[PDB]
RNA sequence: UUCGGGUCUUGUAAUUGGAAUGAGUACAAUGUAAAUACCUUAACGAGGAACAAUUGGAGGGCAAGUCUGGUGCCAGCAGCCG
RNA sequence: GGAUAGUGGCCUACCAUGGUUUCAACGGGUAACGGGGAAUAAGGGUUCGAUUCCGGAGAGGGAGCCUGAGAAACGGCUACCA
């Protein structure tokens, strides 16, 4: 009955360039 | 074809220390005590305004 | 018709039965001009050998 | 029981009219959005944000933002204070993105 | 003899001479009299509010041309008309006439760029993380 | 600067194994005027470990795509649109 | 002489004409509370210091007071202005 917000709504990362995993650490 | 040397005219333009009195009053008298606080406050007030 | 600069939003589904879970707001825009005719055209290409 | 608009005295020279928008109707969410001077946006704290909450804000943003006040509800359902306080933080900051 | 007093008891004149000559500097004069912000583009502010009057390059056939990114804006503080740059034609879109725009220092003669429209950052709209309120 | 020159286990857009752990949830105790939190700790908690790190900068390439100019096939601009 | 806790033109009566000043008196400006301090600098210097401590003043703006050892108090009082 309840329509929860999906991942795109919650984080609101928007349009970002692809970034390599190495930048995370 | 003779080019003579220019005569550098004596400065009739007011000197930097003479321009201060060309206005209505002696501008040097009307100055704040702490100019540092002057600039910082004016910048903040300008943004608020 | 309506005055220019009138904003608006578009939705594809208004009935509950077809609601699903996806966002229902489909489009947003600003009306630019009002007129009684338009001349939309499309590219038609003829192909021969 | 409440049904339809309710006008009440709220001050010496100020009055309010309360309208409970039908939650299940989108067509309602549109036309109240065009006339509401103030919106009391109800959000289920335990569940978090929902579609109909977000859509109405988008309707408002395009048709003229009115005053929007977020109201969090069902906070008692939380069992720990830590998660309650932490959950309040995300809901506020996400609300600060829309408003 | 360097043209200046050097006596051990001449501290007074050196001070009076120094104070008089210090006013020669333009930097010293501006700082004391608080006239350094006349030269600033925004009159001392870091940003400028304005109204969008027209999008001069909207018609220009050439996409992402320098003309396309120029918008005429009138500063609210004084009412003087100026031009502002928009980051790109896509960002030229979010701007429409009669919107409030915050301007910041940056075709020659265009020294301003739009950083907010209607109270939201253009980059935020461009990355599309927010929606312009009307 | 063209001319070319110097160097050796390098690359994979390939598969695959079991060990560790806190962000978090939580019996309890400690903590506290009473609480929250920390330090502790039963029990849960990892393969896209999606348990989804960001902010800026530089540079490509593509089309039966679109605009402009011209000593043919080019050049400029640019290309979310074929 | 009056007044005060008390010195003192603090005020009153009579006297003299004195007092400060190019070693800048007087007047004007100060986005001026002062200091312990803070920043920078190789050193001299330059700037900041409402803001955890000390000291001074104020309780919308003037004026005047009861009480009490101690107040010209204002989360005490009276008049006037806004
Ligand atoms: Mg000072
Ligand atoms: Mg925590
Ligand atoms: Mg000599
Ligand atoms: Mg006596
Ligand atoms: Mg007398
Ligand atoms: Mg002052
Ligand atoms: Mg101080
Ligand atoms: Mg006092
Ligand atoms: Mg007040
Ligand atoms: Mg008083
Ligand atoms: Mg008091």
């Amino acid at each position: 009955g309840k329509r929860a917000i999906n991942y795109q709504i919650l984080k609101n990362k928007g349009l970002t360039p692809k970034r390599n995993k190495d930048n995370r650490n | 074809e003779q080019s003579n040397k220019q005569h550098r005219k004596a400065k009739e333009k007011n000197t930097a220390k003479k321009k201060l009195h060309t206005q209505g009053h002696n501008a040097k008298a009307f100055a704040v005590a702490a100019p540092g606080k002057m600039a910082r406050t004016m910048q903040r007030s300008s943004d608020v305004n | 018709l309506c005055s220019p600069n009138t904003p608006f939003c578009g939705v594809q589904i208004v009935a509950n039965s077809d609601t699903g879970n996806g966002f229902r707001i489909a489009a947003t825009g600003i009306v630019e001009e009002i007129d009684v005719n338009i001349e939309i055209v499309k590219k038609l290409k003829l192909v021969g050998f | 029981d409440i049904q339809g608009p309710i006008t009440v005295v709220s001050g010496k020279h100020r009055r309010l009219t309360f309208l409970e928008c039908p939650a299940d109707d989108l067509n309602a969410m549109i036309d109240i959005a065009k006339i509401a001077d103030l919106v009391l946006l109800l959000i289920d704290g335990n569940f978090g944000f929902e579609m109909e909450t977000m859509e109405f804000l988008n309707i408002a943003q395009h048709h003229g933002m009115p005053r929007v006040l977020g109201v969090a509800t069902h906070l008692d359902l939380f069992k720990s204070q830590s998660t309650l306080r932490a959950s309040k933080k995300r809901l506020k900051h996400r609300f600060w993105t829309e408003v | 003899g360097k043209g200046k007093p050097r006596g051990l008891n001449s501290a007074r004149k050196l001070r009076v001479h120094r104070r008089n000559n210090r006013w020669a500097e333009n930097n010293y004069k501006k700082r004391l009299l608080g006239t350094a912000f006349k030269s600033s583009p925004f009159g001392g502010s870091s940003h400028a509010k304005g109204i969008v009057l027209e999008k001069l390059g909207i018609e220009s056939k050439q996409p992402n041309s320098a003309i396309r990114k120029c918008v005429r804006v009138q500063l609210i503080k004084n009412g003087k008309k100026v031009t502002a740059f928009v980051p790109n034609d896509g960002c030229l879109n979010f701007v429409d006439e009669n919107d409030e725009v915050l301007l910041a220092g940056f075709i020659p003669g265009v020294r301003f760029k739009v950083v907010k429209v209607s109270g939201v950052s253009l980059l935020a709209l461009w990355k599309e993380k927010k929606e312009k309120p009307r």
